[PDB]
């Protein structure tokens, strides 16, 4: 979708391994702000609003 | 209540110590007042600030 | 200390970094005394 017409998914009920997400090499630009990318999939996050 | 100046010393002790309890909840400009939030979220070279 | 980089992961060599070249190829310490030198070598290392 477009940027103003941005689509939001509320992702719930996960055993979410994000370490294989950014280690897929198709993703070019990756950053994170309050959590480092090292310790994402060691925690609980209550949701993903993507 | 002439004995309450002893209680003033007691309440000054407890008041200053509950203040030292109470500014643990102060974050002093940081993102949390809990350190283990920062240690459970951040890598150290951006966490020392 | 000299090596060959593709050219758009040049931020990864810097201290306090996480990714491909930092974790997997060359980690620089965060108390790094000195400098990084980088120049394009497309005539030298590409054919």
């Amino acid at each position: 979708a477009s940027v103003y017409a941005w689509n939001r998914k509320r992702i719930s009920n996960c055993v979410a391994d994000y370490s294989v997400l950014y280690n897929s090499a198709s993703f070019s630009t990756f950053k994170c702000y309050g959590v480092s990318p090292t310790k994402l999939n060691d925690l609980c996050f209550t949701n993903v609003y993507a | 209540s002439a004995l309450g100046k002893l209680q003033d010393v007691v309440n000054q002790n407890a008041q200053a110590l509950n203040t030292l309890v109470k500014q643990l909840s102060s974050n002093f400009g940081a993102i949390s007042s809990v350190l283990n939030d920062i240690l459970s979220r951040l890598d150290k070279v951006e966490a020392e600030v | 200390d000299s090596f060959v980089i593709r050219g758009d992961e040049v931020r990864q060599i810097a201290p306090g970094q996480t990714g491909k070249i930092a974790d997997y190829n060359y980690k620089l310490p965060d108390d790094f005394t000195g400098c990084v030198i980088a120049w394009n070598s497309n005539n030298l290392d590409s054919k």
